[PDB]
């Protein structure tokens, strides 16, 4: 058991602020050494966070974290290495009127890509909400992505319980008519209009044009609907889904789950549960589904702990009477799994003391080869024999920093090893498979200024696009 | 802030009591309790009176040691007797003494007025503000007097800071005057008060009348017209004056105050069986055993009445405003004053809320419920012999007095020059702190000690004694201290009276503890002169011709005394026969009053020689009792209420002894005990002395608290002389010198147990303290030198080990021979830490700048009166907890004040008055390692004449240095040691925080000290620039400050408030806010947006975000402007509509909110928005609650409440697009909530309703009635009813929790009131509600099933819901597990199941230690404790001394760990700590 004399310790200033803190880590492969990992908060005048860093670019002795704010509050700007930098403001009431992001690491940071979002509001008499908000893309096409419609207080309203409702969003893909309400607080409908033709990627969704008048010219005639009925508790009674289906549903006294049936697309409604049951705790129990095949779960009555879950058939079902499953897993007292092994047979685990699971072994499938970018062929049809799987040792490696170096495998029955490495910044979390570069400067190159990746695979671009 | 929204109920909450807690420690050491009123508050503007008991207080309404007392202002007093005349003396109603002030032109406030708050006055008044000798906080007083006394009486006015004012006894009935006098009034009671917003209460009292008074009332107690009690008071007036309603030529009527609350004194049908009628009937108020009178003026107050009921009253239909004839209002609420009486005292046994349903049946709170050390005459000891005196006493062997101050007599045998020889008083060896000794004689240097009428007297009054020079021609004393210090002789500006003999010498009548001589008989009246020890001349003075005359020393079978039969400190001259009793009342100088008799006294007058009678209050009231003597035995009567006498106790004397005229009988506190024994020597045998410890504790403390929920308490009580005598006991083993001087054995609280009545668990919390204090000028109290207090639960688990508390404290005594040496007692492990506070003496100047205080020198007089208010001041605290580690010896913390002193000049040529400020204050934060505290220190540094907190610095100093090596334990990684460092722990940080104000202050405004303006800045240093001892005042303010006016800071915030008023968005009298501001965004901060923004876009920013730029706070001349928001803007009626909030908005951006109000002003009825969403609501004025509501979508909803207004049912219905939904109207489907759980469970679904739900705060108790018992005994019923009078059960049936106890024990009687309880398990209160998920229209209605469970206090125990059947575990009907035949917890199938959910065990400071997990039940009733500890798996919070935990322990001995240093704290899990 490592475990002993892994504590960790955190330390403050005379001001009682959380000045620095301690996680002491230990590595099985490494049972005589004991790390001792650290990071700082520098506070301000303010009695506020100053700075705090990655511990190894900081032991390196490189700064690359900053944290910005007004007269007390919040932070105005901020940035990092890894997220780029980021800057907001809001009114005395909190209500917003700008944000930026994907904004660089030079004397200042790029703004090109800021893609700036800024609110339009509800004026007097109405309570002040946002009416819209647009991307005001800096010296660019600026495009209004979402507006608001609240409701005034009709008799109509008020018996559609909208009065007041946002009883419109055009948003990014169209609009959400919040169209009836029951007095619960429940919907009683909505209708979605997505756009015009949805499959054409350059009607934006940005509702240029003053009015849906225009904005018809970019919402779909394949318009949708959904419409409910609930609980004074407001748990579903009913609902209806506009392309066909349709639901309702039954419960046990503290409402839980009994029994539910859903109508298929213009056709029959149908019961889902054949058993369900649950424990003390509430958690499931007991069960059996609608094709007839039994559960049942097994917990640690001290503490919950789920041991283990099994299933069966029964007699003379129409797969047969056959145990599916007999789930069984071991933990420390912590509670980390050290083993799992199911029945119808196991595996094992390490972890170094800062629970990083170093290590894994147990059955794997043969012939697959080195995972890549693939999804490699079932076997078919199903085993009728156990060979085809076969030992593995899987293992993982890891910086004191929040970094990874390498994975490291064999399943030496079938002769497959590896190891692959992250290729990880000299000065940030930003890294790649190998592949793509093993130099730890030059990776860093390979993002965004969000920090966003430029691409999946050799020149498997990535398209993002403002809003992240 | 924003609108007082119509709001949606949540439906539920927990079981309420009231008040159930007892204080900490402090240095008056008094036992005492107290608990508001339960009364409404109107409109905000209701009394603030409560319950109260002290072991402090006197005899009351409220009975004896209780107090409910309104504020009155008054005469003093306690000097004697007073004049009637200019030279008389008052006293605030915080019982402090008043003298005229001073105009700020150097001459006294003199004035005529002739108008009131400028309402003109019919004629004029003499008006003087008046100035208290200590301020407790700047209140404004003046008193009027008539320009000419035939132009009315005089009056007293009060102002508040916050502006409430008050008037007092402006009319007979709020006057307290002299019966047959009353140009001379002794107090006024409070009669009307005002507010701003023009609202009122006003007092109704009565005085005494001859309803229920016997022909012995009158003969003896004619004169009862100065007596005063509190009849009614009456709140939410209808109509606002910003005057008094004492301006109207007659005050208007009964509906024009809207609430009322209304006094009972067991005149109404005290059966609960019956609403109260709002009249009382034709009972009146009752009579009582024990009539007290008092004599304390000089004139008579006798007692009468005691409350039984006060009663609630809303007038229904005004505040409805719905009709206007016959406003009967209902009564909300009964209070029940229920007491115990005795023919010469009596007290509360309970008291409850009651409430009354609309079928009239009453609703109770389970009561609480009282008891207290009693007397008694059934008990005695024999008696016991006094080897340590047994032969030393018959004439010349027998000398005591407590020379040394102990609080008990040593025996200072003395024969002859020199042979003064003090047995003293010592603790025994061994046994209780109780067993104490005449120890051995000693010998001490002395006078001369003769030919000069010795006597060890205090002549002065101090306590403490001199010795008396009366030779021939040879006239003075010495003084003698505690340490044996016969001072050097003392000649007396010697002026005493000429001894013509002692025949009739006086002592008491001057006043007490200012005796002086007169020889007096019949037809006149010889003045005592002494002051303090000096005399007057001795003035000649006859009562009236027509009163009795009493005349000491004639031996015809009869007696004389000064002494007080009545109890009231007086030791009134009596006279005795063979047959009868005769006593005068006091009447101050040269008079008595007519005598009375006192009944019941007789003896054989044949026999009756009247020296074998003994003088002794025995019954510890005040009255003093009789005793005779028979060669057999005594007789003993007892002092009925200082009226009559009870039936003679008679008691043998020891075995084969006889009294005889050798016999000497005496009554003494040999024991310490602070009540008395009896002691005897019998100068026969060579063996003499006997005692009888009558007395086994002093009587009328009370001893235990209650309530039926579960709460009960032990309390225990101690004298002082026995604390001294610990004390004595360890300074003489130190050799120290015995200065500790109090001349009186005080007896005080010492040790008390609470033990839950559920879960039989307990807290034990004690405390003790050092260096009893005495004014030896003044002859008053002055506190102790230490505090310290104990404190553990007791458990029914060895799981918990406890880790005992302890904390020490020090206060001012104001004597500096005492006070210095209290820095001596203060831990020193640490020696780091910073040379102690000092009180900075300071006098206030209106110094023609803008007005400063400076800092003095006192003269011995001014430096007695300034220590004398710094008294009581808390001056140090020192905190530790106990275990088996070597660091218990090291608090966890101390703490620190300093205090300043103001003195103010007065018209008082001899002294100044006084104000006292905490100015400075630090503290070490240990964590019981000595080596490296964390520190901080705060301190003020401007205030003005009033006082007002204008800058304050605080400071957190640097860390020392790094530890040589660990003083942690060795487990840590050793690294961890080395690497627990931060630079920033060596930065000193200081902080200044300021502001300033308005003052309102002048005409009949007293507006003190609004908010008018704050800044905040802060400072950052290196441990360098630590000043040698830390800060003082002397380090902050000087020129090289590190806050000095030279020291550059970081800016941090400022605010603002305007105010809509008469100039200036000044305050108005009302002060409303116009808006209120402060700061947000400064140049510095700009430089964040530097990287993205410009000018432009920065503005345009700022101001969509709505903040603008404003003036920067207290800057000097060149600082920056500053961006501020400003927010809050609403509007508010005028005076005549109460200046309500008619609407509100956040900001001018949001749209604003708009209220309506009813026609009382009291209640916003409906509401909208600026979106226009309407809210409704409809509204129960009995408890200004909305019994309905509709939204802005007109869906209705409505609840309905009990009498006491819980909440019990509730629904909501309304409008569904083209269709209706919920549940149906009330009125169109009614339903009433069933009586009890199983009630309930008989319902359907399909109720019409979201919720309701059922409570049983009583159902700790049983509930027993003659149903079944009178078949099983068939006494008749006789038990039946008088087991009320045994308040062994309540009139509602339940067993009265402590009359449990109290009846079967008292006698041993029927084991019947056992052995028919646990048929009914002692449950838990509980509740149990439903909620219903479905409308009444679908036969689907889910219902929520569900019950919970709460302490005798309030505390959470349990709860469960309902749930699907199957398999359970099973509750015995004991409340016991059913199990199989291995003890296994039967698990089995029920119908009936629960889940059963938030149990835990619980410290008695609410701490969950063990948490349970989960659990089926088959059933609602509570499953035991017993079987719970057995059983049922839990995880184990571990708390440290401050209630932290430093472990936690699964249920499987796994543990999460943590441990505390002042700068850092270590964490540990399951695994780590599996290293176990």
């Amino acid at each position: 058991q490592l475990f002993s004399k892994t504590p960790s310790v955190t330390v403050f200033d005379n001001r009682g602020l959380s000045v620095r803190d301690i996680a002491y880590r230990r590595h099985p492969d490494t049972p005589k050494v004991t790390e001792e990992c650290i990071t700082y908060h520098q506070f301000d005048f303010r009695g506020f966070l100053a700075q705090s860093l990655d511990p190894r670019l900081n032991h390196k002795e490189v700064t690359n974290f900053s944290y910005l704010t007004d007269l007390n509050g919040n932070i105005i700007y901020t940035q990092s290495v890894d997220a780029g930098n980021t800057l907001v403001l809001n009114d005395t009431e909190g209500r917003s009127v700008i944000a930026m992001t994907n904004i660089s690491r030079n004397g200042k940071d790029d703004l090109s890509l800021a893609v700036t979002r800024t609110f339009q509001y509800e004026n007097a008499p109405l309570p002040g909400r946002p009416l819209s908000v647009t991307e005001q893309v800096n010296g660019e096409n600026a495009r209004i992505t979402e507006h608001f419609v609240y409701a005034g207080n009709t008799p109509q309203e008020k018996n559609l319980n909208l009065a007041g409702q946002c009883v419109s969003y055009y948003d990014a893909a169209g609009l959400i008519q919040t169209d009836s309400v029951s007095l619960t607080g429940k919907p009683l409908s909505v209708s979605r209009k997505l756009l015009k033709n949805l499959d054409d990627t350059n009607i934006l969704a940005d509702w240029q044009g003053n009015d849906t008048s225009a904005w018809n010219s970019l919402l779909a005639t394949e318009i949708y609907t959904t419409v409910t009925r609930t609980d004074a508790a407001g748990a579903v009674l009913t609902t209806i889904d506009a392309v066909g289906n349709q639901q309702r549903v039954a419960f046990d006294i503290a409402g839980q789950l009994s029994a539910s049936w859903l109508t298929l697309k213009g056709g029959q409604e149908q019961v889902i549960i054949k058993v369900l049951t649950y424990s003390a705790a509430g958690q499931k129990l007991r069960e059996e589904g609608g094709n007839g095949v039994v559960t049942t779960y097994t917990y640690e009555a001290e503490t919950q702990r789920l041991i283990g879950i099994k299933t069966e058939r029964p007699n003379g079902h129409a797969a047969g009477a056959k145990v599916l499953q007999d789930l069984r897993y071991e933990y420390d007292p912590v509670g980390n799994v050290l083993s799992i092994t199911n029945d119808a047979p196991e595996n094992a685990y390490r972890y170094d003391s800062l629970y990083q699971l170093v290590s894994a072994s147990g059955r794997e499938v043969a012939g697959a080869g080195q995972q890549g970018s693939d999804l490699p062929s079932p076997l078919v049809p199903l085993p009728s024999d156990s060979s085809v799987y076969t030992n593995y040792t899987r293992t993982y490696t890891y910086d004191s920093a929040g970094n990874l170096m390498r994975i490291r495998h064999s399943a030496p029955a079938t002769n497959n090893n590896y190891t692959l490495n992250i290729t990880v910044s000299e000065r940030s979390n930003r890294g790649v498979m190998s592949s793509l570069t093993e130099n730890p400067a030059d990776v860093d190159a390979l993002f965004t200024a969000s920090g966003s990746q430029k691409c999946l695979q050799q020149g498997q671009s990535l398209i993002w696009t403002p809003r992240g | 802030m924003a609108i007082t929204t119509l709001s949606l109920p949540k439906g539920g909450g927990a079981i309420n009591g009231m008040g159930e807690s007892v204080g900490q420690a402090g240095p008056d050491g008094m036992v005492t309790f107290s608990i508001p009123l339960p009364f409404s508050a109107g409109r905000g503007v209701a009394p603030a009176l409560s319950l109260s008991y002290s072991s402090g207080a006197g005899n009351g309404p409220f009975g004896m040691g209780w107090q409910c007392s309104a504020m009155s202002i008054s005469r003093r007093t306690q000097k004697g007797v007073p004049q009637y005349n200019e030279d008389d003396e008052f006293l605030s109603p915080s019982g402090e003494v008043m003298a005229i002030a001073l105009n700020d032109s150097g001459f006294e406030d003199v004035r005529t007025a002739n108008r009131l708050q400028g309402i003109p006055l019919p004629f004029s008044y003499k008006v003087t503000r008046y100035q208290p000798r200590l301020i407790q906080d700047f209140i404004k007083i003046e008193y009027w007097q008539p320009v000419k006394q035939t132009d009315g009486t005089p009056f007293w006015i009060i102002y508040s800071p916050d502006g409430q004012t008050h008037i007092l006894g402006k009319n007979s009935h709020s006057r307290v005057a002299n019966a047959e006098n009353p140009s001379q009034i002794a107090s006024w009671l409070l009669e009307e008060t005002v507010t701003p917003t023009g609202e009122h209460i006003y007092y109704q009292y009565s005085g005494e009348n001859q309803v229920n008074c016997t022909d012995a009332e009158i003969a003896l107690h004619p004169q009862d017209s100065a007596q005063r009690y509190l009849a009614r008071i009456d709140y939410g007036n209808i109509s606002p004056q910003a005057s008094l309603f004492v301006l109207d030529e007659e005050l208007p009527n009964l509906t024009q105050w809207l609430f009322h609350l209304v006094f009972d004194y067991g005149e109404r049908d005290i059966s609960i069986n019956k609403i109260p009628t709002f009249e009382g009937g034709t009972t009146g108020w009752l009579a009582r055993p024990d009539m007290f009178s008092r004599y304390d003026f000089g004139i008579e107050i006798r007692n009468r009445r005691l409350c039984h009921q006060v009663l609630g009253f809303h007038r229904l239909e005004a505040l409805n405003d719905r009709d206007v004839t016959d406003e009967i209002p209902v009564l909300v609420n009964r209070l029940t004053l229920d007491y115990d009486l005795n023919n010469s005292v009596s007290t509360l046994v309970a008291v409850r809320q009651v409430a009354y349903e609309t079928d009239g049946s009453p609703i109770t709170q389970p009561p609480l419920e009282f008891d207290y050390q009693r007397f008694d005459t059934g008990s005695i000891p024999g008696w016991q012999e006094m080897p340590q005196l047994e032969a030393f006493n018959g004439y010349q062997p027998y000398q005591m007095i407590d020379l040394y101050g102990e609080g008990t007599p040593g025996i200072l045998y003395q024969e002859t020059p020199g042979a003064w020889w003090y047995k003293s008083p010592q603790r025994q060896i061994g046994g209780d702190s109780n067993a104490v000794t005449y120890g051995a004689m000693k010998a001490l240097p002395k006078i001369p000690r003769l030919q000069e009428g010795a006597t060890l007297m205090d002549i002065n009054g101090d306590g403490r004694l001199d010795w008396v020079i009366t030779s021939a021609g040879v006239r003075g004393f010495h003084s003698i201290h505690s340490t044996g210090e016969w001072t050097h002789f003392t000649p007396l500006n010697t002026l005493p009276t000429e001894y013509f003999h002692p025949k009739a010498q006086l002592a008491d009548l001057v006043g007490a503890g200012l005796s002086d001589l007169v020889l007096i008989g019949p037809k006149s009246v010889r003045l005592y002169a002494n002051q303090q020890g000096n005399w007057a001349p001795a003035q000649d003075v006859t009562q009236a011709e027509n009163v009795s005359l009493p005349v000491i020393g004639i031996d015809s079978r009869q007696l004389v005394a000064f002494a007080d039969m009545l109890g009231s400190g007086q030791q009134h001259l009596v006279e005795i026969t063979a047959d009868s009793v005769k006593c005068w009342p006091n009447m101050g100088h040269g008079r008595f009053g007519q005598p009375l008799t006192l009944e019941g006294f007789s003896q054989p007058q044949t026999s009756f020689n009247p020296d074998r009678v003994f003088l002794a209050d025995i019954d510890g009231s005040g009255t003093n009792d009789i005793i005779y003597a028979h060669s057999e035995c005594l007789e003993i009567y007892l002092n009925e209420s200082g009226n009559r006498f009870s039936k003679p106790i008679s008691l043998l004397l020891p075995d084969g002894v006889n009294f005889d005229n050798t016999c000497q009988l005496q009554a003494a506190d040999i024991q310490g005990l602070g009540i008395a024994s009896l002691v005897m020597t019998v100068p026969h045998m060579s063996p003499t002395h006997w005692r009888c410890d009558l007395a086994l504790n002093k009587p009328w403390l009370l001893n235990v608290m209650n309530n039926n929920r579960g709460a009960e308490t032990c309390l225990f009580y101690r004298s002082s002389a026995q604390f001294w005598l610990d004390e004595k006991q360890l300074v003489e083993a130190a050799g120290q010198q015995p200065e500790c001087h109090l001349p009186f054995p005080m007896h005080l609280h010492w040790r008390s147990e609470i033990f839950d009545e559920i879960t039989g668990n307990r807290l034990t919390q004690e405390q003790e303290y050092a260096h009893g204090s005495w004014d030896g000028q003044e002859r008053e109290f002055r506190g102790f030198g230490r505090l310290i207090q104990r404190d553990t639960d007791g458990f029914a688990q060895v799981d918990i080990p406890t880790h005992p508390s302890r904390t020490v404290s020090w206060f001012a005594t104001g004597i500096p021979e005492i006070d210095t040496t209290l820095s001596a007692e203060f831990w020193r492990g640490d020696d780091q830490a910073f040379s102690p506070f000092s009180p900075r003496f300071t006098r206030w100047e209106n110094d023609s700048e803008a007005g400063s205080d400076v800092a003095f020198i006192p003269s011995e007089h001014d430096a007695f009166w300034l220590n004398r208010a710094m008294k009581g001041q808390l001056l140090r605290s020192e905190l530790y907890g106990d275990d088996g580690t070597p660091e218990a010896e090291i608090p966890y913390s101390v703490t620190e004040m300093r205090h300043q002193v103001r003195a103010l000049p007065t018209t008082d040529a001899t002294v100044p008055s006084a104000w006292c400020s905490t100015i400075e204050t630090r503290s070490y934060q240990y964590q019981r390692v000595a080596a490296d505290p964390q520190c901080s220190q705060q301190v003020v540094i401007k205030a003005d004449r009033y006082g007002s907190p204008l800058l304050s610095v605080a400071i957190n100093y640097p860390r020392r240095k790094k530890p040589e090596k660990s003083p942690y334990p060795d487990d840590l990684p050793e690294t961890l040691f080395d690497s627990s460092y931060d630079t920033q722990q060596q930065q000193l940080h200081l902080t200044k925080q300021q502001q300033n104000y308005f003052h309102l202050t002048n005409d009949d405004n007293w507006l003190l000290g609004l908010p008018k303006e704050q800044r905040n800045d802060g400072y950052q240093y290196d441990q360098e620039r630590a000043p040698a001892n830390g800060f003082t005042l002397e380090t902050l303010i000087a020129s090289n400050s590190l806050i000095g006016s030279n020291q550059p800071f970081t800016y941090l915030g400022q605010s603002r408030v305007a105010y809509q008023g008469g100039v200036d968005e000044q305050p108005s009298l009302q002060a409303l806010v116009a808006y209120g501001e402060t700061a947000i965004l400064d140049e510095k901060t700009l430089q964040a947006f530097v990287g993205v923004l410009d000018s432009k876009t920065r503005d345009e920013l700022l101001f969509s975000a709505g903040y603008q730029l404003a003036p920067r706070l207290f800057r000097v001349e060149s600082e920056p402007d500053v961006w501020v928001a400003r927010q809050g803007y609403s509007e508010f009626g005028d005076y005549s509509q109460f200046w309500r909030p008619l609407s509100q908005r956040s900001t001018l951006l949001t749209g604003k909110t708009t209220l309506k109000w009813d026609k009382h002003y009291c209640v916003v009825i409906e509401t909208q928005d600026a979106a226009q969403l309407v809210t409704q609501a409809r509204y129960d004025y009995r408890f200004l609650t909305p019994y309905s509501l509709t939204d802005a979508n007109d869906n209705q909803h409505y609840v309905v409440l009990n009498p006491f207004g819980e909440v019990i049912a509730s629904r909501f219905w309304g409008t569904e697009a083209g269709k209706d939904a919920g549940y149906s109207t009330p009125q169109a489907k009614p339903f009433v909530v069933p009586a009890t759980i199983e009630a309930a469970l008989a319902l359907s679904p399909g109720i019409p309703v979201a919720h309701c739900a059922i409570f049983e705060p009583e159902s700790w108790m049983q509930k027993l009635t003659q149903h079944d018992v009178s078949e099983r005994m068939a006494d008749n019923g006789t038990l039946w009813n008088a087991l009320l009078q045994a308040r062994f059960v309540t009139e509602d049936g339940y067993v009265c929790a402590l009359g449990r106890r109290r009846w079967m024990a008292r006698h041993g009687l029927s084991v019947l009131m056992l052995t028919l309880l646990a048929e009914i398990p002692r449950t838990p209160p509980h509740s149990l509600t439903i909620t219903t998920d479905r409308y009444d229209s679908d036969d689907q209605q889910q219902l929520r099933q569900r019950i919970l469970f709460s302490d005798g206090f309030g505390r959470l125990l349990q709860s469960a819901q309902r749930v699907e059947a199957g398999e359970s575990w099973q509750r015995s009907e004991d409340s016991s597990l059913v199990v199989n035949v291995s003890g296994t917890p039967a698990l089995v199938v029920t119908d009936n199941r629960w889940a059963v959910s938030g149990r835990t065990e619980y410290d008695g400071k609410g701490q969950g230690i063990r948490v349970y997990q989960p659990y089926f039940l088959d059933d609602w009733r509570y499953l035991s404790d017993d079987s719970a500890r057995t059983d049922l798996f839990a995880d184990t919070h571990i708390y440290d001394p401050l209630g932290r935990e430093y472990q936690v322990i699964t249920a499987k001995g796994y543990r999460r760990e943590r441990q505390y240093t002042p700068w850092f704290v270590v964490n540990q899990d399951e695994n780590d700590t599996a290293a176990n």
